[PDB]
């Protein structure tokens, strides 16, 4: 038969890979953002509450 | 025909062929020193022609 006529074809598009949706980045605190746009470190600090005493 | 009594049957039809290969890739690749390109005394441009010419 035609061993050198009969072409191949090749799609002009890439399959794109699937992917899983991001959502946590959304979910979380982002208020730390506008003291953080400087250094490497943010410091948090708490409240220890004092002692009720009999 | 004649020989075959008078009998005929056809034949596949076929191809033959050749492939030109994409292959050869050659490049050209050089420096001009802003030192020299300042203390030489015309332009350096005939570089870039004879990387050309020589492509």
């Amino acid at each position: 038969a035609f061993n050198n006529f009969i072409p191949e074809l090749w799609s002009d598009m890439l399959l794109e890979e699937w992917t899983a949706q991001t959502v946590f980045a959304n979910l979380v605190n982002r208020e730390y953002e506008g003291i953080a746009s400087k250094g490497n470190v943010v410091h948090i600090a708490g409240v220890v509450a004092p002692t009720v005493k009999d | 025909y004649k020989a075959a009594g008078r009998q005929t049957s056809a034949d596949a039809i076929s191809d033959t062929g050749v492939d030109l290969l994409i292959d050869q890739e050659k490049s050209i690749d050089f420096l001009v020193d802003d030192i020299d390109r300042v203390q030489v005394a015309g332009s350096l441009e005939a570089y870039t022609r004879a990387g050309a010419t020589a492509l």
